[PDB]
């Protein structure tokens, strides 16, 4: 069949989430219709299929992809986690949603990794990603692997620098820094939106964190203080990816689809239209 | 049987030199301590010795999946483009694209650019590397970049071009936005990105619009040249192997643990940094 069920993630500017316009009722030009099942409350499984409007980086991309490879599309909020994580070897997130066949398609800010490609198959990727650092302006740091976060006792006084925990930063951090991820724990964010105030009022030195979010913050902060490493820094480059079941059959045209979008410059009108800002370090 | 893998000369990602008088590699380390490991490699009849970026990253994935390999180099000395046959309908891929296709090689490990065009009948393993396309000029000339009315104004008092039978070429000819350049680049274009940048370098050449991680590379050593410092398009390397072979999913799997558990960044701060 050409009609798919497929999962998205809130996450802005690649998912952004609106209420149906009150006045129609319907989802407004620029927006495709998005469903998320809302609860009753926290004491059951009982809840309501709410109609919600979608629009963004990624939106825009899957609308691409179903007038190229010519297929309709039932999109919803995955409520169960978020991008993916197996919990106790059981997926949660967009990739619990592809692997358990409750969508044949993950479209949002899901970033390609080993562990979920051998449940799913990802898409080529269509932004670059990876691990990155924001400081501000005027100081002087190379990377993730950068001397003075490895070794941070090494340097009086020792960077102030953390991530939002919980996710595949600090999972990837633990892996391969263990005494990097021991000491920036103690300066774990509770969110983006902390790190960047607290990069911005000297409470903090250096944010660790997914590229593609840096880059954008970077590139709308005010007055342009924040600033991310050059792209050849980025540490474990990988990027944000479509994941679709194991074997389907859709893989081959919308990797085909995606670079055309890449080579031909949709790509880079989508990435001006939504991702590019007025700073640029 | 052993796999044949076929490979193009692009430091920092292969570098070519002769063997020793007794067919082996000059034992070398990086100024790190690091080893450097060498591999023979046939190309163009002789037996000659390969090592950097990508032969480390084969090196990993034959050790990782095991498997056996023979390294030789692209008989043509190209990439790959599709031409048509003359006086037929058949189109063919010339470089490292054709002799994946024609079973002379059974896996592509080089510096090859993921597109639409090869992704059409090869699979590509997920990039182990990203980069983009960067403009390579001699310290001295000054051009805004891809935007730049020199470019977009072509004349023949300068002179830009890229490798012929590559990304690059492929990228300017099937853009109709592009067409006054590529009239230009189409009777300029070099052999070889090296012939290339020492044209850059004996100022025949004025522009070289080529792969980022060789010419930012390039111009860390060669002190003589520089780039533009811009990205007008970004691209990434991946492993090439024919449809449906045995190794894809494997091979693709490898390439981003490695990216995760810091190898290629370990490669980084070998070659290209
Ligand atoms: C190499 C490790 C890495 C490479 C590229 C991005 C990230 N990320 N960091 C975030 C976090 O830790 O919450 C979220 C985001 C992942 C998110 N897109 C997802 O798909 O899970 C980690």
């Amino acid at each position: 069949d050409n009609h798919l069920s497929i999962v998205t993630l809130e996450e802005a500017p690649f998912v952004i989430v609106e209420d149906i316009d009150p006045l129609t009722e319907t989802c407004v030009r620029n927006t495709v219709p998005c469903r998320k099942f809302v609860k009753i409350n926290n004491s059951t499984n009982e809840g309501m299929n709410v109609k919600k409007c979608c629009k963004g980086f990624c939106i825009d991309i899957l609308k691409k992809l179903s007038r190229t490879v010519k297929f309709t599309y039932d999109l919803y909020l995955v409520t169960n986690g978020k991008h993916g994580k197996k919990v106790n070897n059981v997926w949660n997130g967009m990739i619990g949603e592809v692997v358990y066949q409750r969508a044949v398609m993950a479209v949002g800010s899901l970033t390609i990794n080993e562990e979920r490609s051998e449940v799913v198959d990802f898409s080529v990727p269509f932004v670059e990603t990876g691990i990155s650092v924001m400081v501000s302006r005027g100081t002087q740091v190379t990377g993730l692997s950068d001397k003075k976060f490895q070794r941070p006792h090494d340097y009086s006084p020792p960077f102030r620098f953390g991530t939002v925990p919980n996710g595949s930063t600090e999972r990837n951090i633990r892996n391969n820094y263990p005494y990097m991820h021991q000491y920036m724990t103690r300066f774990n964010q509770r969110g983006v939106e902390d790190a960047l105030v607290s990069l911005k009022t000297g409470k903090l030195d250096a944010f660790i964190y997914d590229a593609a979010v840096l880059n954008y913050k970077a590139g709308r902060d005010e007055g342009c203080k924040l600033v991310t490493i050059g792209s050849g820094y980025i540490f474990a480059t990988t990027g944000y990816g479509i994941a679709l079941q194991k074997g389907s059959p859709w893989k081959r045209q919308i990797d085909l689809a995606l670079l055309q979008f890449v080579g031909d410059g949709e790509m880079e009108e989508l990435e001006t239209l939504w991702l590019t800002g007025i700073c640029h370090n | 049987t052993r796999l044949k893998i076929v490979t193009i000369h692009q430091e920092p990602f292969v570098y070519v030199k002769p063997t020793m008088s007794d067919g082996t590699c000059k034992e070398e380390f990086t100024v790190n301590g690091d080893p450097v490991k060498k591999v023979i490699c046939t190309g163009p009849t002789v037996p000659q010795c390969c090592y950097g970026f990508c032969i480390d990253l084969l090196i990993k994935l034959a050790r990782t999946m095991n498997f056996t390999y023979e390294v030789h180099l692209v008989a043509d000395g190209k990439f790959g483009t599709q031409e048509r046959v003359n006086n037929s309908n058949k189109k063919e891929w010339n470089g490292m694209m054709g002799e994946l296709l024609s079973g002379q090689a059974d896996m592509i490990v080089a510096p090859l650019t993921i597109n639409n065009e090869r992704a059409q009948y090869i699979e590509f393993s997920k990039p182990f590397k990203y980069q983009g396309l960067t403009i390579l000029v001699k310290k001295g000339t000054r051009i805004t970049g891809i935007n730049d009315p020199r470019l977009r104004n072509p004349s023949d008092k300068f002179i830009y071009a890229t490798v012929k039978q590559s990304s690059v070429d492929i990228y300017f000819r099937r853009q109709v936005e592009l067409s006054t350049m590529y009239r230009h680049m189409e009777k300029h274009n070099y052999e070889s990105a090296a012939e290339a940048i020492q044209a850059v370098r004996d100022n025949k050449l004025h522009a070289f619009i080529w792969d980022s991680a060789v010419l930012e590379f390039e111009a860390s050593q060669k002190c003589d040249l520089v780039t533009t410092g811009e990205l007008f398009f970004r691209s990434g390397f991946g492993i090439g192997m024919r449809k449906d072979s045995p190794w894809k999913q494997n091979v693709s799997l490898s390439i981003l643990k490695s990216h995760e558990n810091g190898f290629m960044e370990d490669l980084d701060k070998t070659w290209v940094r």
